[PDB]
């Protein structure tokens, strides 16, 4: 179905917003909300926010509460405002999966039978993105397993307007950036690639310790996928493929040669005019 | 009587008022109470609107009953 | 008396929504309504704003349904957000920021209710990815002023530090009422996120540019570079030939040779040196 | 049409019928019949 | 007067099908609905109501509204299945209490107990005592078969509005004519 979600800033401000003020109402270290929005051609754009009351008693799973008929009077309040939008699917500001929320998504789907899940985890810890989407599929199993009901990841990406960025630059007044051109590229691709990529190897490395007999071995599929990495990565370095490295640095350095020869002799010529200026205009006003 | 009307802004105001009274009446007393004129303020009631041709009764507005005021927001 | 410092802080929430709502109306006078606190004297606060169900004509608008207020107010109070009404906003296309003849009515009516509201106004139309346009106000005392009094008391340089503006003046601001200072003051969370807003993930920067296509860049501008050279050399011999600044002054239509000759490096150096940059490392860090 | 005090496109337009154009559209007696007409009707029958 | 929030967890387990009650419990317990929240609404007019049902899940139907018949038109189509679960019930009316929409009222539970519970008393000793300390009011109605479930009720309440609290009730019935008939209306004004 969907292919690509995009989130606007009005969202993602909406959601800190609603995060800072519950203290006023609970002590929750969760909380759960609607997206407005629109789409086409299976990318979809969510716009809106609203937030609706929620609770759940922590050392249980399945005990939970969930306000139908405040969203519905909501929705319907919202409608009179803006006809553009309609329920998508909803966010939570947790920092990981919970048990109960496939039994959550099962609920609101009665209000739009293709809903997606956001994750928006307020206080990053890391370099990283702010958010993850999510929709919801079922599972066969070659095991013989009973059919599952589970979660499946989406692409996502932030958007703008420009009644918006407007707004957002105006705001950014907090520190450096644009250290323009060749500054740029090396640290934004570079450093910033390979502090993620050890994350990720990290992760996987903690994992393969709980399978010291601290937890069952998930699923034969894992191993298959991780035999699959260690059998694709590229072959050694080892053969010709070295020959027809060489023959691509000569050819990108070669011009490089020639852009810094072009580079120096601007400068003489600059020097030049520098020059005779000074010594003539001196004797001239002398 | 008394009556309770409070507005948007929190402040409360309590009035005194007979059952034949009209809703006319009552915007005159409240421009009395604050200088508001009588063409901006909207009341409501039970949620739904008051308007002129009626007396206080007519709406059945009991005993410390509580009204709404909400001002007319116009621009240009 | 008031005094000349105190400030308005609004809640960077809702400039945003004041601007996207603002620039939808495009040519009409959009309005709002504004919630906050007073916490004191040289303060007050806006926390968030609402939008309303209203019709116009151009010249004029304004709301219809009066329940839709108390309703929507009373009902946000079950989620944390028990603040009031301290204000309003209406959004000016284009003309500039200022009060004028009815928004002065509309307004008076709110300090007969409550005193030290506020009124702000904003310009979609005008601001651009720098800077946007808001103003603050609030009128002046309804005369007794023959006596020649202040509106204000002052105790600091704090509220003399801008100019107004022309156009305000056109239309009388220190002559009916007086402008007040907008203030930002974010804190720690979001603008914790608000650097986030730009980030882009690991996934792209090790990614390599195709070879092919990149040499056919590179040997599109290798052949562009002629041309300039060329012209390069007749503008080296002929300069300090007439008057200096005939220099430039005819050089209005043809193009200076030197910067399209500067300016095609920049282009195979970065280019160049990024792509083998990324090649030479990641050729290590896997196997 | 644009709006006057601040020229934005407003709304769209079909094409205009110039008052000369429209009167000469559509005035005439209109009422009479080849009955009428006698001693030509060979001319009539070349025309239509 | 006094201003209070009740919430009534009706009954729908299997056992609901069977015949002591004339037509047949379930139309043993709507009218004792009916009646009930009727007195709570006229007893004072912004008194509000919401509805609960035990099954293998608790299931919420409409949260506290002050319009009774949101409730009755709600409650039909409900549909005997399944096996009951107290505690659980207990506690997501208790969550669903706080949220309350004016928090100068005080609240109650109302539950009519259809089947056997198969509960471990010392689970019902906490849940009690916690709610004792939270001040929230129970209320229970042996509607249906008092053998089972007659002791593990009555210590229940014993421990929760006991040291001479006297706010809590439990009440039972035999099978024979109408719960609202007979039975409700006789105690004390409800519950």
């Amino acid at each position: 179905a969907v292919q690509k979600v995009v989130v606007h800033p009005l969202v993602l401000l909406s959601v800190v917003d609603h995060f800072n003020r519950i203290g006023k109402v609970g002590n929750q270290k969760r909380v759960v909300g609607v997206l407005l929005g629109s789409w086409q051609k299976k990318v979809l754009d969510v716009s809106n926010s609203f937030a609706v009351p929620f609770d759940e008693d922590d050392k249980d799973d399945s005990v939970w509460f969930l306000d139908h008929d405040y969203l519905e009077n909501m929705y319907g309040m919202f409608k009179k405002v803006n006809a553009r939008e309609r329920i998508v699917g909803w966010y939570h500001t947790g920092p990981k999966l919970h048990k109960n929320d496939i039994a959550i998504n099962e609920l609101m789907k009665r209000y739009c039978p293709n809903s997606v899940l956001v994750i928006i985890d307020v206080k990053p810890k890391d370099l990283g993105l702010p958010t993850e989407a999510y929709i919801s599929v079922e599972e066969v199993h070659d095991d013989g397993t009973p059919t599952s009901k589970t979660f499946e990841h989406v692409t996502s990406e932030i958007g703008a307007e420009e009644a918006e960025e407007v707004g957002v630059e105006h705001l950014l007044r907090d520190i450096k950036d644009t250290t323009v051109g060749t500054l740029s590229q090396r640290i934004t691709n570079q450093v910033h690639g390979l502090k993620g990529l050890n994350s990720k190897l990290l992760d996987i490395r903690s994992y393969l310790e709980k399978v010291a007999t601290g937890k069952l071995p998930i699923n034969h599929q894992i191993i298959y996928q991780l035999q699959d990495v260690f059998n694709l990565l590229p072959d050694v370095s080892l053969q010709e493929f070295v020959k027809a490295f060489y023959l691509k640095t000569n050819d990108q350095m070669v011009v490089v040669y020639l852009a810094s020869l072009i580079r120096s002799v601007v400068a003489l010529h600059n020097l030049i005019n520098n020059k005779i200026a000074n010594r003539d205009a001196e004797k001239k006003e002398g | 009587m008394q009556i309770f009307v409070k507005t948007l802004t929190g402040k409360t105001i309590t009035l005194e008022v007979e059952p034949s009274d009209t809703i006319e009446n009552v915007k005159a007393k409240i421009q009395d109470k604050e200088g508001i004129p009588p063409d901006q303020q909207r009341l409501i009631f039970a949620g739904k609107q008051l308007e002129d041709g009626r007396t206080l009764s007519d709406y059945n507005i009991q005993r410390e009953s509580t009204l709404h005021l909400v001002l007319r927001l116009r621009g240009g | 008396a008031v005094d000349t410092a105190e400030q308005v802080y609004i809640s960077s929430l809702a400039l945003l929504k004041m601007l996207k709502h603002g620039r939808a109306g495009v040519p009409m006078e959009v309005m709002g309504l504004m919630l906050g606190e007073f916490v004191d004297d040289y303060t007050v606060r806006v926390i968030d704003v609402f939008a309303m169900p209203q019709s116009g004509t151009g010249v004029s608008v304004e709301a219809v349904d009066p329940v839709f207020q108390a309703k929507m107010l009373d009902m946000l109070k079950q989620t944390g957000r028990p603040e009031m009404v301290v204000g309003w906003y209406h959004s000016h296309p284009g003309f500039g920021c200022w009060l004028s003849g009815v928004d002065i009515n509309t307004q008076q009516s709110f300090e007969a209710l409550s005193e030290r509201a506020v009124a702000v106004v904003v310009d979609p139309i005008q601001s651009v990815k720098g800077k946007v346009v808001i103003d603050a106000f609030r009128l002046i005392n309804a005369n007794m002023m023959v006596l020649g009094h202040e509106p204000r008391q002052t105790t600091s340089n704090l509220g003399h530090l801008n100019k107004p503006s022309i156009q305000a003046l056109i239309h009388g601001l220190n002559r009916h009422y007086y402008s007040i200072t907008i203030n930002y003051r974010k804190n720690e969370l979001e603008q914790k996120m608000l650097l986030n807003l730009h980030k882009k993930s690991w996934m792209e920067g090790l990614t390599l540019q195709d070879y092919s296509e990149h040499c056919k860049h590179n040997e599109s501008v290798v052949k562009e570079m002629l041309e300039l050279a060329k012209n390069y050399n007749k503008a080296v011999e002929e300069e300090d030939k007439m008057t200096p600044e005939q220099l430039a002054i005819k050089n209005v239509g043809k193009q200076d040779p030197k910067r399209h000759l500067e300016e095609h490096v920049d282009v195979l150096m970065t280019s160049n040196i990024v792509q083998c940059l990324a090649a030479m490392l990641d050729t290590v860090v896997f196997k | 049409a644009l709006d006057m005090t601040t020229l934005t496109i407003m709304r769209y337009l079909p094409r205009e019928v110039d008052p000369l154009v429209y009167n000469m559209s559509h005035e005439d007696p209109g009422n009479v019949s080849y009955s009428e007409i006698g001693g030509l009707s060979e001319q009539i029958r070349e025309l239509r | 007067m006094v201003l209070e929030s009740t919430m009534v967890c009706v009954d729908n387990s299997e056992y609901m099908r069977n015949g002591d009650f004339l037509p047949t419990r379930l139309q043993a317990q709507q009218d004792a609905v009916n009646i009930v929240c009727h007195s709570k609404t006229r007893s004072n007019p912004e008194n509000n109501v919401g509805l609960i049902t035990l099954a293998n899940d608790c299931e919420v139907l409409t949260t506290l509204t002050p319009d009774t018949g949101r409730i009755l038109s709600k409650l039909h189509t409900v549909q005997p299945k399944g096996k009951i679960t107290f505690c659980t019930g207990i506690r997501v009316a208790h969550l669903a209490l706080k949220h309350r929409q004016g928090k100068n009222h005080k609240m109650r539970i109302i539950a009519f107990v259809g089947s056997p519970v198969e509960d471990n008393e010392k689970d019902l000793v906490k849940l009690a005592k916690r709610l004792k300390k939270e001040k929230v009011n129970v209320d229970i109605i042996n509607f249906g078969e008092e053998e089972v479930n007659t002791e593990k009720l009555t210590a229940f309440v014993n421990t929760l509005n006991g040291k001479d609290g006297t706010g809590s009730h439990l009440v039972t019935v035999p099978p024979g004519p109408s719960l609202a008939d007979a039975l409700i209306s006789s105690p004390i004004l409800a519950g």
